[PDB]
């Protein structure tokens, strides 16, 4: 375990005797860290890195049909509670019961709209994120079924009534914009085969200015570069194939640089947190880059191997995201929850699952049950489940109003 | 009658006398529900009745005053805050006691991105950017990092031209936080959208600033970051000087920010025709090697790339 040797230690914090309420808040969680690292010393037993695959289970099938009052703050994203559920059990192997599944459907058919696009509940306007995640639970689910719930020429004119002459998209009427939209577009777009020749005309040259002078990509022009809004920014350019739109070598060496050195989970911005949902937007941006580089045909990109510590996180979500109860989190001391038990899990994937073409290596710490099922690095569900999407909506014309 | 949510005598809808002609509305999750959630009795008393009112787009001062209790209850709930910005422009409701109202429950809520678009949307109907970069303050005050407190901060500055004291409050700030990377962005945000990086004075005046910072927080990655986001532009190659004043710091404040930004100046030597190339590209492939195996480990793929990188370029 390169979290457990010696050598490590030398990882701590260095304030150079200057505390700040970054130094200080920081150094607590590495002393947090710290503890759950030599847990096992302390209690003299041998570290067994095990995913607690059946506490997470029972958790994320619970969930999946009853939730208490502690998620009314979530009564405006269901469908999210649906794909992060969804995609939980998806990355553990578990399988959806043709009951659950037409349940899920006809759920997300109430939740969406007369004029496109999903609402985050029955009757709720709709809005991007809840589209992007209801449309990515109906693919994970991937029957006929599910593919049908979707209106299609009803989402492409939802599209449309977002979509901004500089490019950007409102995440809903009379809303907000920031990189998210742009993703929430591109993702729900792309699967269902809607794309026409100007849906996204200008996108990749808004989302090109999110880009920074830190590498990563801000939530709208000139804001800090944030790792959630640089996985949508790079996802979509990818979806659009206008990943060179970005500077990859500085977007690069940005988020390498977010991995935490001692936790060796990721940070969400330079001088944060380590927060163990960003073991997917963050580490999800490396299989991406990989991807882009490749297509340009960098000679110097591993054949094994993504450009981040795939150990080191591992080692993180393992020892230090679970908990007992099921469900993953944040960090040590945090609540479980839905939302971190999905990016916990699809982190955990991508830094287990190595490709580059034919090229294939996984890296699985702990016991070989901890491997889970592979996760598509754009969109965050199972590769066939896009592969199976895109094919069915293909056989549909674009809508040409 | 603002009778409040958490108010000791706050009585459910369904029991109040001025709704007894509206029946509530409840909600249609299905005959087999998924992710269904076991509201509370309050909770669910506001909403079947946020939907009543709703449904028959009633614009009243009723509804009006009940979508702030259904906000309360969840400030995530866009639908409501449409509904409220409908009653808003209908009922011609004083927007500074909006304001008021938006500027308590951004207090509370400060994360959360309804909050902040609707006060956005009210500075927009009103015209006034009078009270925002001191109720902006006041939110930094309590998170120095929120987010969306910083976007609104940029939105402002922009859309109202208010530039003029904006650097003054970031050294204030970098004072009391030098490693408030939001801060550094902001120190960014101002100065290229004023002055710009191109005045040979000002990239001066800040690549010094920026040097005294790494001298007193050698570890600060924000300031190295800073240092070299500023530069990178016109190609670090292009400052001869900077090498050596880094490599003065070798012993001193040699953190592995020193020894990637060594390696970060190797690398635009190389690209633009660098004398001794033979020399300067083993220096960088050194430190990538010490980088990769010892000062920096975690990112040991990233080093070796970037070492396998410079030799198939510059051999
Ligand atoms: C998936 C929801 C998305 C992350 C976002 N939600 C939030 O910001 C909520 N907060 C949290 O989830 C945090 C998680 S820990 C901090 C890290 C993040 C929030 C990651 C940021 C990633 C982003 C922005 C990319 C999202 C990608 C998309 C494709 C949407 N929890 C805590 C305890 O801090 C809110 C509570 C702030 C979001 O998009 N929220 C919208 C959409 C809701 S669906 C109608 C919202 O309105 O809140
Ligand atoms: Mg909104
Ligand atoms: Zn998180």
């Amino acid at each position: 375990l390169y979290s457990l040797r010696p050598e490590h230690a030398r990882e701590r914090l260095q304030d150079d005797s200057v505390e700040t309420v970054t130094s200080i808040e920081q150094a607590k969680v590495e002393e947090k860290i710290q503890e759950v690292f030599s847990s096992y010393k302390f209690n003299h037993l041998v570290p067994r890195l095990v995913l607690q695959r059946e506490k997470h289970f029972h958790y994320l099938k619970r969930g999946l049909r009853q939730l208490t009052d502690a998620y009314e703050c979530l009564d405006a994203s269901r469908p999210w509670l649906c794909y992060w559920i969804l995609h939980s059990l998806e990355l553990l192997d578990e399988p959806i019961p043709q009951i659950v599944a037409t349940d899920v459907c006809q759920f997300l058919e109430l939740c969406q709209s007369p004029d496109g696009g999903f609402g985050g509940g029955p009757g709720q306007y709709p809005h991007l994120a809840p589209t992007y995640a209801a449309v990515n639970a109906l693919c994970i689910i991937g029957t006929e079924e599910a593919y049908n719930v979707i209106n299609r020429e009803k989402l492409l004119q939802y599209l449309y009534s977002l979509k901004q002459p500089d490019g950007s998209f409102l995440m809903h009427v009379g809303g907000e914009v920031d990189v998210r939209s742009a993703y929430c577009a591109a993702s729900v777009a792309s699967l269902t085969n809607i794309i026409t020749p100007d849906l996204f005309e200008g996108t990749a040259e808004w989302i090109a200015r999110c880009q920074n002078w830190e590498g990563g990509i801000g939530g709208v022009p000139g804001m800090e570069a944030h790792g959630g809004y640089t996985f949508c920014g790079l996802a979509a350019l990818v979806i659009l194939k206008k990943e060179r739109s970005l500077n990859l070598k500085s977007l690069l060496q940005w988020v390498t640089s977010r991995q935490m050195r001692f936790e060796g989970g990721f940070q969400g911005r330079c001088n944060k947190l380590v927060d163990g949902c960003y073991s997917f937007w963050q580490a999800g941006l490396l299989p991406l880059l990989h991807r882009a580089l490749h297509a340009q045909g960098d000679p110097a990109l591993s054949m094994s191997h993504w450009m981040f510590h795939q150990q080191a996180l591992q080692e993180y979500i393992l020892m230090c995201c679970q908990c007992p109860a099921g469900g993953l989190l944040d960090k040590p001391g945090k609540s479980r929850d839905f939302y971190h038990t999905c990016y916990c899990l699809s982190g955990l994937s991508i830094a287990q699952h190595f490709g580059s073409g034919a090229m294939l290596h996984d890296v699985v710490m702990g016991v070989p049950e901890n491997v889970l099922q592979p996760t598509h690095p754009v969109y965050n569900i199972g590769p066939d489940k896009v592969i199976q999407a895109t094919t069915h909506f293909l056989q549909k014309p674009v809508p040409g109003f | 009658g603002f009778l409040s949510l958490d108010s000791p005598t706050y009585v459910l809808y369904r029991d109040r006398a001025e709704w007894a002609d509206i029946d509530p509305v409840p909600q249609n999750d299905g005959p087999s529900p998924v992710v269904q959630i076991i509201y509370s009795e309050k909770f669910r008393d506001v909403y079947d009745y946020f939907r009543a009112v709703l449904q028959r787009d009633e614009r009243s001062e009723r509804a009006f005053k009940l979508t702030r209790d259904a906000i309360e209850l969840n400030a995530a709930n866009y639908t409501v805050w449409h509904f409220r910005r409908v009653l808003l422009r209908s009922l011609q409701k004083d927007l500074q006691e909006e304001m008021n109202y938006i500027t308590a429950i951004i207090e509370e809520q400060p994360k959360n991105y309804q909050v902040w678009h609707h006060r956005r949307v009210l500075v927009e109907w009103l015209k006034d950017p009078s009270q925002e970069l001191e109720f902006i303050a006041d939110i930094l005050n309590q998170d120095a990092k929120n987010y969306h407190a910083w976007q609104h901060r940029q939105w402002v500055i922009q859309e109202f031209r208010l530039w003029d004291n904006e650097l003054q409050y970031v050294d204030q700030l970098l004072k009391e936080d030098v490693r408030n990377n939001s801060v550094w962005n902001q120190r960014h945000f101002v100065i290229s959208n004023t002055t710009g990086y191109s005045d040979r004075a000002v990239l001066e005046r800040e690549v010094q600033y920026t040097l005294e910072m790494i001298k007193l927080v050698p570890h600060n990655e924000s300031a190295w970051n800073y240092l070299k986001g500023i530069l990178q532009d016109r190609g670090l190659s292009r400052y001869p000087n900077l090498l050596n004043q880094l490599l003065d710091l070798q012993p001193s404040h040699s953190s592995p920010y020193l020894i990637a930004f060594l390696v970060d100046i190797y690398e635009d030597m190389l690209e633009n025709q660098c004398d001794n190339k033979e020399d300067i590209l083993n220096k960088a492939l050194e430190l990538c090697e010490i980088l990769a195996k010892e000062k920096d480990t975690i990112r040991k793929e990233y080093w070796r790339y970037i070492g396998r990188s410079l030799q198939s370029k510059h051999s």
